């Protein structure tokens, strides 16, 4: 796991080639590339939405057409084997390509992108092959009926698009595309990846400001005004492109009704209004979602720990996803078969109304929790009138989907747990509204669609412990400003009550790989956490030493006692053995001469003194995108060097 | 005093005392055929004469229609149009809106056969479910044919939905006709086999 | 031998339906007749009270008539009658027991008849603007008095608002009675002087500094 | 114009003061303080809104009861005298307490808060006397009939609360409270003024994230996570407190329908939706907004340059504030009097209807553009049925209100410019939608109430040229995410077109005062040409007496002295700490050898560093000193933020 030098070199050749462009088309190209990132991320979101809609429509039409045929004849056992096989055939195809070709495209990409924006480079995270495999794999994973979502993998897809088109070079088609030539640093590419992950969040939920605050949480740096204004531009382009194309697919072009991939609706119907006296009630919900999120993360920790040791061959972790894909169908059919309540039409509240043993004008209502998208089930657990749900079928769908969503997340498929967490939470929140509207009688403040929202926020905050960006996504996705005050209380409590037990879902899976991962602040002076065998280098260095020092310490400070003069990298020494260092930028490759590296080295590296405290050396290293920090004496003698592996330990 | 400020001129008065005769009769027909729902087939011509007598005067359209803050002749024809569209009485009528559709006249004939077979095949209700089931199946299949044919253009007509509601509620409850469905042993035998495969996979890969 | 109400109603329960059909059909007639010369709240008041009475007489076979299909004709017809009666604000006249016209609006209608017969008796409309202003002013003052009294218990009942609308349309236009209002030279003299003060202030502050 | 040290010294006494605490209550007290800042800012907004609502409602009934008394008898010039006299009598009191008592309350305090969060302390910005004069100055200048708004000076007001209750004392009344002695460190104080300015923005507009983005931009520091989350907590409690208390004041407690002082209403009306073929129409409204914002800034700059000299005694400032308020009465009366058209009083759309020369059911339509709070005018220019505005009436109203607002901004009253900018922009923006509803023949996409929204943002972005926080305020006030893309293109275009003429309004009033203000952003100029060569260094064990001579130069002000011992750098000592030592809780009580007391690890740069590398370190950490050194640690020059402002 290598780092990226987000601090720029600023050598003699950077200062010379900074001239003859100021002697301003570089700033225009950045806005052009950010507009391209927004358009391409919105179009990939449209492609996923359309293909998933049509393929899942075909599958549910085939499966429904075989249940309705076998009901009066009597062969319903052969209709279970159709849906146990149609699920196990899409998931078989969508898991061979993840286990055998690219295992970095497994799960949601949010831990990998979250480690990229700190600076850790997981080796194959932003290639084109990862984009192809993750897009087709999330399609085959959603169609094949796993208890997963599809909005989580939009962040990784958008940031892979952003790392791809910013370089202007494919490195997969063996092409050059002599157009950009300037944005091939690690200080530019990390900013473009930040804009792409923001556009991914914006198309995933319909919330551009939440995507900006997502990309500002990770990559905690100094404030850059123009960078955040480009990031906001890319997020707006992303939401607009998704909405504009999904309007002209439904054949209206005027309404623009779908800003993101999930659309919560409008929360202003005068039954939605809350009051101050139920502000304690919401706090109680934040405790319940903090307990249940800890149970989810604990049960998922003890299963990933099983799977790392015992199920790690690629053939043997394709077979596990096939069995989980068959078992979700089996448990769904068993709960559909044995249920009792039936229901007439409510105007498209089912979308595939299955009459199984009902009364010929009614339809089975356990089969409506299944056979829908989880999106439509969440949108209908909000906004429905009271009396719409039986507490037995809803509470038995809730209990089962919890364990199906907990047993599915560590699989080797492309997937996500936003929409599972929102559906687990909106279900017991809707049950909470039922018991409140039963205790108080037919009240008005006891609206179950108001408490389904607070339960979804509580469960999503308890599982994914994430507050500042998720609150803004919630407050913007419901389009009500007065709702942010209960929601951010609910997300505060669910963090606190969660963090006493277990870590957090995206953080536990960062820790379960040996990843450095600098945190927000320090949990000691610089003399304790440095590295004294530093092995510095002379300005007029006799070569032959350089090929022996280089043949683990990617950065070498340049000295001469021995006074500090600057830093040199491993890559620039190989290139010497400003457009040549950037030409050879992807994938860096007697004895007597002399090498005078006086015009290639960083002339002013950041240095901390020997007595400086740990929250001071950690503040500069985390905000400035540093990978090396020199510790000097009082006579500017270099003793010790601070890298990320020195700071990520404590 | 000039016309239209205190009173009305008698021609445009007589175009108000005529529309008043057609709304009273239409409200009477609507409530008299309200509950045994014969709505779209009894007074379609009364709705036609009201929607004709409205446009008789819309083209003194200002001496009657736009002269108050509460426009009685305007907001009452909007009631009649909203009720006629919520009923979907266009489905029970032709393209010319002059007679019943060729499909509805075949439904309401077949519905009469089913209700005259129910009350005749009766002396329990263990004889009604036999020898009468062939009528219920063809009636329900015809209904589901009409429903998708109406879906091809974009609720059915309320005159035929109420007939199908009455005969489904008369068949399912109050007669308790049902099918046996001896199918709960092979489903249990298969769904106990598939749920057993994960505890074989997790246990074989733990040992070996 | 069929069960009751499912193919065909009870015998006593369609008596209620036909009796509601008689009187909710009369009200639509009296509501279109008493519509353009707006005498709505003062003629349809005995016929609105019996339609809402017969509607409560079928609530104490309610499920046989009111809740038996997706489109409930009796319920929505009674809702139409209520939302028309609450838009006309016919409860602002008919004071408190809905049994007679209020003794603040029968005075208005008497005075309205007196104002219109004073218009048509005194008949360019030069002699109408004189000699007949005293009735119009007391009619307008009575209307504004009832209108400011109604807020403390936003529209009066449609009879008195349409009567006042008619006499405003007849006094303002078609007669063109208007006050002369020769007040524009003191207004222009006061407004030119105040607009000249910033010139004096800024100029003398520029010069003598 | 004294600087502000935002980085802690982290000296030895700091470390023993931190160890005794961490062997945790000093983090939960920040949340208690930020909750109190939110509650108090929302309550000050409630007080301002209720008092201005009741006092202006008493003035327009005296005037309507006087106009509708002389309109049939004769003698309307008395009513003009009465209205000019009431406006003069309110603005006399409202400007005699700014001009004589405390002249820093003048205007909105947004340039003073920007200079504070950028680290420059203007001598009275956070003081209880400044709060009382500004809150009662807003009320007396908004009631007094000026063309001003009350939403600007909520950002300043709440900041004055935030720096008051954190350092928990009263320097005015000399009353002490041992509650928050820890939070008196001037690192904490700039953190709380961020929370208070954010909560002021959120109670002003109903925009909590626009407040948080307002605090993040101004005060462009390193990303602090817990700070940002406390700021957002303060903004949410601010807007909830305002909404709750105004709802229990209006009656119907369970109707939380007032998040801010201006409430735009929701744009989900299904005819307010835009399309893609009217996006380059919105690019043209940004250019018109930028040109008109440049004209506003030019005319106001020449007014202010006429008013820096020639009108600078407080007495002339009071007389000028009165003569503006008497002219805005007579200009409004001459427009009301000569206006012909009048409307039949549809609903609750006038609130003081004047049947001046109209026919007993009709009330004058020009008289409702005046006689009416500008919030209600801006909200009624949005989502209104077409055919509601005569174009000559809005033409005359927009023409004279553009100049009355431009002539009122530099006065010595407490006043905002957000609401007149929104009213100008919503007014000519509605005319542009009327003229497209004429050409296209009343098409559905040419709805005039939608173009009032884009003209409003165009004019506000053209006059005051802030984006990325103005954009997010507009999305949360319209409550419509799909509008954020046209509003962003409008604001971008208006800023780009306005910047090629004249700077923004707040930047202009910042730079007319001789402040050392830093921007957000010249690699060819290294840090060798930026340092100040005369460097007076102290020693580690320096004898007392030359410390008194170094502090007693009275020919060169200095507040930072590097400690040396060749002369190799050892650290940095301040002036205030050194005055305390010449007579770490004995250093905070005085807050409004020297080896143990000096900052041991100051931030340094070598002399070959570039200026964007120096400016990135100095702005984002909030420094007031930066020691430039040689190849070894010998000191050559030092940076004290005059040198970065002068270039
Ligand atoms: C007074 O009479 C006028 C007509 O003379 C009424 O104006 C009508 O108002 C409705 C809705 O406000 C419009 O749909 C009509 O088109 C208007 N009529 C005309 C001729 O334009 C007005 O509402 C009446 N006022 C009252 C209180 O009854
Ligand atoms: C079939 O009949 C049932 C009742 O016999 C109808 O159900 C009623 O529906 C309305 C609104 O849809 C409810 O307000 C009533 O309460 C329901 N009645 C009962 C007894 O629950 C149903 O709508 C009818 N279906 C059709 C298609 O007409
Ligand atoms: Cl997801
Ligand atoms: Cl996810
Ligand atoms: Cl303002
Ligand atoms: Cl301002």
């Amino acid at each position: 796991y290598e780092s990226l030098d987000y601090d720029n070199s600023e050598n003699q050749l950077f200062l010379e080639e900074e001239r003859r462009i100021n002697h301003r088309t570089v700033e225009i190209k950045r806005w052009v590339i950010c507009a391209l990132i927004g358009i391409l991320t919105g179009l990939v979101a449209c492609f996923i939405d359309i293909v998933v809609e049509n393929l899942a429509g075909l599958k549910y039409r085939v499966i429904k057409g075989n249940i309705d045929k076998f009901t009066e004849k009597g062969g319903l056992s052969f209709s279970l084997l159709l849906w146990a096989t149609l699920n196990a055939a899409f998931v078989l195809v969508g898991s061979v390509i993840v286990a055998f070709i690219e295992p970095v495209a497994a799960g949601s990409g949010i831990p990998q992108i979250k480690c990229f924006l700190n600076g850790v480079k997981i080796p194959h995270v932003v290639r084109l092959k990862t984009l192809v495999i993750k897009v087709s794999g999330v399609i085959l994973s959603v169609v094949g009926g796993l208890a997963v979502g599809k909005e989580g993998p939009m962040i990784h897809s958008g940031s892979v698009i952003a790392a791809g088109i910013s370089q202007g070079r494919s490195t997969s088609l063996k092409r050059d595309f002599k157009i950009f030539e300037y944005f091939r640093r690690d200080t530019e590419k990390r900013d473009f990846v930040s804009a792409g992950a923001a556009a991914g969040v914006s198309a995933a939920f319909g919330a551009p400001v939440g995507g900006v605050l997502f990309s500002l949480e990770e990559g905690a740096s100094f404030w850059n005004q123009f960078l955040t204004w480009r990031i906001f531009f890319a997020s707006m382009i992303s939401t607009f492109t998704l909405n504009f194309v999904l309007s002209i697919y439904h054949g209206n072009m005027w309404d623009l009704s779908s800003p993101g991939l999930i659309n919560f609706g409008r929360f202003d119907s005068e039954k939605m209004a809350y009051t101050i006296h139920e502000i304690p009630v919401f706090i109680a919900m934040g405790v319940v979602g903090g307990v249940l999120g800890a149970v989810f993360n604990a049960l998922n920790y003890w299963l990933t720990m099983f799977r790392i040791r015992y199920i790690h061959r690629p053939c043997l972790q394709v077979i596990e996803a096939v069995l989980v894909a068959a078992v979700t169908a089996t448990v769904a059919f068993v709960l559909i078969y044995s249920s009792r309540d039936c229901q007439p039409l409510q105007g498209g509240s089912m979308s595939y109304p299955l009459q199984l043993f009902c009364a010929d004008g009614e339809y089975n209502s356990m089969a409506a929790a299944f056979f829908n998208t989880p999106e439509k089930s969440v949108v209908s657990l909000f906004h429905d009138p009271p009396g719409s749900y039986n507490p037995l079928t809803l509470g038995l769908f809730t209990l089962v989907y919890f364990f199906l969503a907990c047993w599915t997340y560590g699989l080797t498929v492309s997937a996500g747990v936003f929409i599972p967490s929102l559906l687990i939470g909106a279900a017991w929140g809707r049950l909470f509204g039922i018991s409140l509207s039963y205790l108080t009688g037919a009240a008005i403040w006891a609206d179950p669609g108001k408490y389904a929202l607070m339960g979804a926020a509580a469960q999503l905050g308890g599982i994914v412990r994430m507050t500042l960006s998720l609150t803004v996504i919630m407050m913007e996705a419901t389009s009500n400003v007065t709702y942010g005050f209960p929601i951010m209380l609910v997300l505060m409590t669910a963090k606190i009550v969660g963090d006493v037990f277990i870590e957090g879902l995206y953080d536990m899976h960062i820790q379960l790989q040996s990843v450095p991962f600098l945190h927000w602040e320090a949990p000691l002076t610089a003399r304790e956490v440095m590295s004294t065998p530093v092995t510095c280098l002379r300005r007029r260095e006799k070569v032959g030493v350089i090929v022996d020092v280089l043949s683990n310490h990617n950065g070498f400070p340049v000295v001469e006692p021995a006074r500090l003069q600057g830093l040199i990298l491993r890559s620039q020494l190989i290139v010497l053995l400003l457009k040549d260092f950037r030409d050879a930028y992807p994938r860096f490759p007697e004895r007597e001469c002399t090498m005078d590296l006086s015009e290639f080295m960083n002339p002013s590296p950041y240095t901390v003194p020997q007595e400086a405290s740990l929250p001071r050396v950690f503040k500069l290293f985390r905000a400035l995108g540093l990978r090396h920090l020199v510790v000097v004496d009082n006579r500017n003698q270099v003793v010790g060097l601070v890298t990320r592996k020195d700071l990520a330990r404590y | 005093l000039p016309p239209d400020l205190p009173d009305l001129d008698p021609e445009c008065r007589e175009l108000l005392l005529d529309f008043a005769n057609s709304s009273a009769e239409l409200t009477g027909c609507l409530v008299r055929s309200a509950r045994p729902v014969r709505l779209c087939q009894t007074c379609y011509p009364l709705f036609q004469q009201v929607v004709s007598k409205m446009d008789n005067i819309s083209r003194c359209a200002r001496s009657l229609l736009m002269a108050d803050r509460m426009q009685i002749v305007v907001i009452l024809s909007e009631f009649f149009n909203t009720t006629w569209q919520e009923a979907n009485c266009a489905n029970c009528l032709t393209n010319n809106s002059e007679e019943l559709s060729n499909s509805t006249v075949y439904f309401l004939n077949l519905f009469n056969h089913t209700l005259t077979c129910f009350e005749h095949n009766l002396q329990n209700y263990s004889e009604v479910c036999k020898n009468c089931r062939e009528a219920y199946k063809t009636l329900s299949s015809l209904y589901s044919e009409m429903q998708k044919m109406n879906e091809l253009e974009n609720h059915l007509c309320i005159d035929v939905e109420d007939a199908m509601n009455i005969t489904r509620k008369l068949w399912s409850r109050t007669f308790n006709c049902s099918v046996p469905c001896s199918d709960t042993v092979p489903v249990i035998a298969v769904s106990v086999f598939i749920l057993f495969l994960p505890v074989v996979f997790y246990l074989s890969s733990f040992l070996h």
